């Protein structure tokens, strides 16, 4: 039985423009456990993003945080988009600083 | 005062690329402090706080070395599976553990866990008496009659019974200063007009430990947890964790609403306003 | 400090 991750994306500390924070990408609830996760910054693909040891909930589904380095501005986008088998197609999620 | 152990085991099998791969995480409350991972370069078990590394290093060969059996225990355990259940080869499998034990502020074993599952779903544990065992489904009433037959669950139960709380209660010692020490949560509201007519109230918290956390909104000094949006706590990834509750209200009445908010490292309850 | 599960791999 497979189950469609869900997914949080929000910063570490409370973003500040011109303040350099950490971008946290938390997907949860998912099964089975091969998923793919990657991070963006105006569309384009985030090189150097790390990932949390893969864990599981009481109720067996997985969950993992992948984390990046980032300077909030006024005009740059961030998002978090994910592949799993659970979905016809990816699913990006965009950070919402109110969020 | 109440505290906890865990450990979650995971080998998931990839058929045409080798044999599965085993992964590991300890946890103390909601901290983790050891993990382990089968494909690492170098397999073995690694500190993921403080308070573990000072530990010797008669401590981490012995970690790596049981972690080096697991996964050739949950690799066969895999394949046995496999056949009870006559699956395709084609197709990936998982195979989970988490076990561990909580203990009372006294310091005495309040129960211990052992629980298995396959493909995400139930397959044997350890019952709470920790001398039997419940099978979730026919191919596990195989795996539960090799248990019984080589009396394994006195092993686990001495285990848990003897070195799980033994070893709790000395890392919760060594690690007082962060693991007995609550972290209260930063509080506060923002404010964001939906229309003319309506804005969004979110209360926020921030930078608490342990998990465990109450989050609500009232209007006029009672309840609105139905109209009340949340998010699920979240890791801010410094072991920490996040949470907000969100509600809509009309305009010109957001002197209304209040903020309320409980937390082990809160001495008494807090109230917020706009 | 987790479990010693050496030897038991029959138990499956």
């Amino acid at each position: 039985i497979q189950k469609t991750p869900q997914i949080q994306v929000y910063s570490r500390h409370p973003p500040e423009n011109g303040k350099p924070n950490i971008l946290n990408c938390y997907v949860t609830q998912f099964h089975p456990p091969h998923i793919e996760i990657q991070m963006l910054k105006n569309g384009k693909k985030i090189p150097k993003v790390e990932m949390s040891d893969m864990s599981f909930s009481k109720d067996w589904s997985f969950y993992i945080l992948a984390h990046t380095e980032f300077t909030p501005t006024e005009t740059d986008t961030y998002a978090c988009r994910v592949k799993h088998d659970s979905m016809a197609e990816p699913k990006t999620v965009y950070w919402d600083r109110d969020m | 005062g109440s505290h906890s152990m865990r450990y979650f085991y995971t080998a998931v099998s990839r058929p045409g690329r080798g044999e599965p791969r085993f992964i590991a995480v300890g946890y103390v409350d909601d901290t983790q402090f050891v993990r382990f991972d089968s494909d690492a370069a170098s397999p073995r078990m690694e500190p993921r706080a403080p308070w573990v590394e000072q530990e010797g290093p008669e401590y981490w060969e012995r970690e790596t070395r049981n972690m080096k059996e697991a996964t050739q225990n949950f690799r066969v355990g895999l394949n046995t599976l496999h056949g009870y259940y006559n699956q395709s080869e084609a197709g990936s499998h998982t195979l989970q553990r988490m076990y561990g034990c909580d203990v009372g502020p006294d310091g005495r074993l309040l129960r211990g866990y052992r629980q298995d599952a396959y493909d995400g779903a139930d397959y044997i544990a350890l019952n709470e008496d920790l001398r039997s065992w419940t099978a979730a489904d026919a191919a596990a009433q195989i795996t539960r009659r090799k248990r019984e037959e080589a009396g394994e669950a006195e092993q686990c139960r001495n285990y848990l019974e003897g070195t799980c709380v033994e070893w709790l209660l000395r890392y919760l010692e060594n690690g007082n200063e962060t693991l007995q020490r609550a972290d209260a949560p930063k509080t506060h509201v923002t404010h964001h007009p939906i229309s003319d007519h309506e804005v969004t109230l979110r209360c926020w918290a921030l930078g608490f430990y342990p998990e465990e956390i109450s989050l609500s909104w009232q209007r006029d000094g009672e309840d609105v947890t139905q109209d009340t949006e949340f998010v699920e706590t979240r890791p801010a990834g410094d072991r920490t964790f996040q949470k907000w509750a969100a509600v809509v209200v009309p305009s010109g009445e957001e002197q209304r609403y209040t903020c309320h908010v409980q937390h082990e490292g809160l001495a008494e309850p807090v109230t917020l306003r706009w | 400090r987790v479990e010693d599960v050496t030897n038991t791999a029959e138990y499956w």
